[PDB]
């Protein structure tokens, strides 16, 4: 199984 | 005593010294084999009034379960026991006839095509018997003559007779492909092609290698179709990819167009997939075995949730179609979305003009139709949240692990093509292909476009250096283009498309085993510069290769079409991160070739693509395409017995190796897929792979599996392949 | 097990010593006196030392009140009512006594035959006999029951102990012998069809199917090509791979090849055939049905046991002696014991027979440096059950000129001057060289002119107990680890393999055989020169197989190879489980 | 189950009249020829008219070969092997026969008496004597035990 | 489990 937790705030910093 | 019955049926007598001879000249030059081992395990099963196939067939499988990481070695012990096996077999004899006599009768007995004996004198066929070494069958592995047995070499499958052997398909495979070259050069192509093949250096795919010299014309493996938003192309795909999987084709399928469920078609995307799901298997066994697709759709389609959810098993039967594979297009706002927290918008194409072509073709008329659409009231819409939607995604990829990526302004900012005429919108099954579609309106539908390519790879591990891969592009280019005139094109429509754009699709295999020996691994970023090295000589040979061949026989009808023609290179379009993670400098003059494209074109529309592989890198005992080997010795059900194929020169580098699940991460590999696709005019089938057990409580979290996929697209990643999870 | 004791109140009242020197006292006690104490002497020596091993019910009860000694008896059921009640009712008295049972039911009638009801109902009140003494429908008593290949049920016979079916076809707590001849395994090999029939439909067929192989074939293809007679066809290739299926999951469906039986044979098959087998497929002996329980004219085999220990030999001509020694306390055991049944006295009265076996064959073979699976054991094992068979027949040869022949002697090929030198199955001659190193010849004369004590000798039965108490490997197998694990009240019990220290990397482990073919060409060798038969296992280890699974294909190649090397039987099929 | 038949064939041979004066006849056979029609009409009256009702056995047999006409046995078993087997091999002969059978087992001694295992085995083989004549698990052979 | 797959032709050599 996998673990759902998304931290939103961590994502937020990466550049495309 | 111990009789032995007898090809014809008499009984003559055991014959140990015989025995002992043929494994003595099968053991020459091989380390840590014993042949009283294989005698002591063999005759034991041997009873008065065995027959010789039997006692043949049983010191081969003794032999072959002696293979091991401690003793590699039993593969070729093995192996050239089961060729000496198929020589008498098929020529009732070790030494194989003269190359006509055996044409000609093979010809008679309708299993080679006639065209042969029309297109070469006897003089010519005495030549070609020259370039030939039959000594090469001892070079195979036994994992490899097993492949050869049971799916190259022409054969009767209700009589179990064997016709041929291996330098005979690879002589006839070069001689059918060059066959109409002027005499001047001709045998001069047959010979260098047939030594490329037989020695390794150049893999061809199952279709050619099983088919070219027969009376066969069906070679098209690779097929990619695009559905317009209309029943008559519902229907017209539906009959074209019924055509193709009857001839054994992978399909690509472009779905998205499908107006969603309630649009003013009516009853949505779902019950069309499934009616396209058993086109694919309309031809395969029990519903299942034989023929498949991959089937594509925007990630902002208004119907994406219900269609992420397609083959999960726990569902009801009309809202799943389990037996296609996924792949989600995905642009830059979409992910932005996701990093910033916010809404994604879903939309029905019908609804939104413009939206869809822009998608692909325009990323800034994307953004201004998008925002322009999302603030519209009367528009019919679905929002979600960016992360959800990603999580569900990326969930269904990984229970499943056959829910794919396809980076859509990747691959037409970063492409052969030009997207305002001709964008590419879809892949095929497995990622690499990445080739312009038209809908059709009918099956016979002339103004459509199926994209087709045909496929080979180079063996990195046969090659001593990269400059030898001049003359190897050369072969490979020339044989696949000459196969596109050769091979039979079932719809008008991809006919259009082979022959419009000449599309070819040439990859590497053994790149695992080639880090292996200069000393560098997958994870740590050491083979990034090798990696740019590497795939720098490919592609600057390859198109080397078609840029002679356009100023010989000509470019492309549609050549106009690509960013080649306006002299466009991928070293003036790849992902600019590259930069921050390879300093290897160009050492070809990609300047010179620049101009030389623009003023004499490329017979070839696209000439690189990285694809998996499995029975061909198994013939040349070489590690799969790009991929990491998962162990040092691979293991195949046979009905012969338990098949292993140790890793090429485990012996001098288990340790060099990196396995799969040594890599702590994604990371390394998915910079040198970057790297990679650099380079690479299509795609690549990059696969991502995660160890539970390397993540607290056993479970891979969604952060990584995210961050992952934003690794992949900010290297320029095109597509992502399967997901790999490790059970335990 | 052993030590005379109080079950209640825990006492122990004897030492090892006092059980073999008293043991040996019995069985020698009606000797002359000028013997008398050499014999007691030299068997205490035998058993003591481990050379020569007895089974349990001799060890724990000679010297004591009992004459309960029997634990191998052999009933052959006739088509009757009169006759089932009588087998039934022998089975009973013997269970009660701790005996192993095999049971021949194949005679009877087939469901539907003008007995209407059919095997199966019968076959579960022999179960119920057999298990008539035992703790909760279990615990106790143990049963094989034979039939042919060919009766007319079989193919609901071959399922009985599959544990999924109806419970009115299903009898699960007995084991079963199929009955095999060579027309039977050409139909397999042509690919053509086995004919079934009721006994009862076919006169002459199941009496010629044991005792005459050239009147089998002239009367099965008579009855196959007649219209009025009750038939069943099948495929061969499909009836012998039920039988295979069914032996594979249960591991206890035996096969027992009845002509290998009758050809070579210390029996004349056509006064005394052998048509059946024990509990545990090594002994074959001649048979008669009752037709009450006290029917005189009856005929129940019983077979007194005892075993060599290879590992405690230091050469071959050793067994002379102990062979003597054998032979002779079994033969007192013979008139020692009490018989609750008639027809088994008539048995053991009329031919006296004796089953003495092997113990520490593995390691026997582990000291000399050779193994089972490559043939490297092959010629050894020739010159041991030679001389084994050898030193058997000339002890019991002696014991006749002493005490006189057994009463049935006549009955015997051996009788005729005929030897298992002489009707060995030939195959075996091109697995073997090693030249005979005994006078045959001489002996042959000696046989014919003074007799045998014994119709049979020898019979190679399976072991655990008798090995535990000398540390040998159990039988003729290879053993399965260097350390055995039994589950005790004591704790866990461990027993390591003999000189583990010298010889662990001479020792061949059974899963480490990378077939059956090199031990099946061994028990061949073997039954060369056996009276009886060899519980000869099979094994499978599914990791050996592609996809995990074990392929018919295998299963019936070994089947074939053990009749053409002239195996007898086929006891357990061991899978390995992972 | 009661008219003279063939079970094969399905033919049927005769009427219930004169299985009515059959059975009469049979079993007043052996009687004096001064009384003998007497009892036979008196009896053959009594059975077609309803009055006197007999079992099937007697019903379907009683003027044919077959002489099996018991259908109601009781044994006793002793507290020993041998009435044990004795008490098996006559229920076996008797459900040959289509018999019920009650058995008497309470003498059999209690489980761990100085028959060390029991009623129960021995219990489980009456139920296999019982049913040892029966299609293939329980059509047929009834017993209750005591 | 057991493979169910018989080869007749493979056994019709044999020599019993």
């Amino acid at each position: 199984q996998i673990d759902s937790e998304v931290d939103t705030d961590d994502l937020s910093n990466f550049q495309l | 005593n111990l009789l032995v019955t007898k090809r014809d049926g008499s009984t003559e007598r055991i014959n140990l010294d015989k025995i002992h001879r043929v494994l003595d000249w099968a053991a020459e030059g091989l380390h840590n084999v014993s042949i009283s081992q294989v005698e002591l395990r063999s005759h034991i099963q041997f009873y008065d009034g065995i027959k010789t196939s039997d006692i043949h067939e049983t010191i081969i499988k003794a032999a072959a379960d002696l293979i091991s990481r401690d003793a590699p070695d039993y593969q070729y012990l093995a192996a050239r026991l089961a060729i000496f096996h198929l020589r008498k077999k098929a020529y009732g004899q070790f030494e194989p006839p003269a190359l006509y006599d055996h044409v000609v009768k093979m010809v008679e007995m309708g299993k080679y095509d006639n065209h042969l004996l029309e297109d070469y004198t006897e003089e010519e066929f005495k030549q070609m018997d020259t370039f030939i070494d039959h000594d090469r069958d001892m070079t195979f592995s036994y994992a490899a003559v097993k492949q050869l047995e049971g799916k190259y070499l022409v054969q009767n499958r209700v009589t179990g007779e064997i016709y041929e052997s291996a330098q005979f398909l690879y002589i006839l495979v070069a001689a059918c492909l060059f066959s109409n070259y002027p005499r001047e050069t001709r045998l001069q192509y047959v010979k260098r092609f047939y030594d490329a093949v037989s020695t390794f250096k150049i893999s061809l795919p199952t279709p050619i290698m099983s088919g070219v010299r027969t009376p066969t014309r069906q070679f098209s493996s690779c097929v990619l179709i695009e559905c317009g938003d209309s029943l008559d192309s519902i229907n017209a795909t539906s009959s074209a990819i019924v055509k193709y999987v009857s001839q054994r084709a992978g399909i690509g399928i472009n779905a998205g167009r499908i107006r969603a469920l309630g649009s003013p078609f009516h009853t949505g995307c779902i019950p069309f997939y499934k009616h396209f799901q058993t086109a694919v298997k309309s031809c395969s066994q029990g519903g299942v075995r034989g023929g498949a697709a991959t089937l594509f759709y925007p990630m902002w389609h208004l119907e994406v949730e219900s269609l992420l959810v397609l083959k999960n098993n726990r569902g009801v039967e009309g809202n799943r179609v389990r037996h296609m594979d996924y792949g989600v297009q995905i642009n830059k706002l979409m992910y932005t979305r996701l990093l910033k927290g916010e809404d994604i918008t879903l939309f029905s194409p019908s609804d939104v003009p413009g939206l869809y072509d822009a998608f692909f073709a325009d990323q800034e008329e994307f953004e201004r139709l998008y925002t322009k659409y999302e603030k519209d009231d009367s528009i019919r819409k679905q929002r979600v949240k960016a992360v959800e939607l990603f999580s569900l995604m990326m969930q269904e990829r990984a229970s499943t692990g056959r829910i794919y990526i396809q980076n859509v302004d990747h691959c037409n900012t970063h492409s052969p093509f030009d997207p305002a005429i001709a964008p590419v919108r879809q892949s095929n099954l497995c990622l690499e292909i990445a080739l312009p579609t038209k809908p059709l309106n009918d099956v016979n539908d002339e103004n459509g476009e199926i994209a087709l390519c045909t496929l080979s790879a180079f063996n990195l591990g046969a090659i001593n250096n990269l400059d030898e891969l001049e003359e190897l592009a050369i072969l490979a280019v020339r044989a696949l283009d000459a196969l596109l005139d050769y091979q039979d094109y079932p719809i008008p429509a991809a006919k259009r498309g082979a022959m419009g754009r000449r599309t070819l699709g040439i990859g590497v295999i053994n790149f695992a085993y080639y880090l292996a020996k200069h000393g560098k691994r997958y994870s740590d970023g050491s083979a990034n510069n090798l990696t740019h090295k590497t795939f720098e000589a490919i592609q600057y040979y390859l198109l080397k290769a078609s840029n002679e061949l356009a100023k010989e026989q000509g470019a492309c009808p549609w050549f106009n079409e690509t960013t080649y023609a306006k002299g466009i290179l991928p070293i003036d379009t790849y992902k600019k991160d590259l930069d921050t993670i390879a300093n290897e400098p160009l050492h070809y003059d990609w300047e010179a070739l620049r101009e030389s494209i623009k003023t004499h074109g490329l017979r070839n529309s696209t000439l690189s693509a990285l694809m998996p592989s499995e029975t061909s890198s198994q013939i040349s005992n070489a590690t799969n395409g790009i991929e990491p080997p998962r162990g040092y010795v691979s293991i195949k059900a046979s009905k012969d017995g338990i098949l292993r194929q140790v890793v090429p020169d485990y012996e001098h580098l288990h340790d060099a190796y990196e396995l799969l699940w040594e890599m702590p991460g994604n990371d390394g590999y998915l910079q040198l897929v970057g790297i990679m696709q650099k380079f690479i005019d299509q795609s690549i089938s990059a696969n991502t792979n995660y160890d539970p057990s390397r993540f607290p409580s056993g479970k891979v979290p969604m952060q990584q599996l995210l961050k992952d996929l934003l690794t992949a697209y900010k290297f320029g990643v095109k597509t992502l392949y399967y997901q790999n999870t490790r059970d335990g």
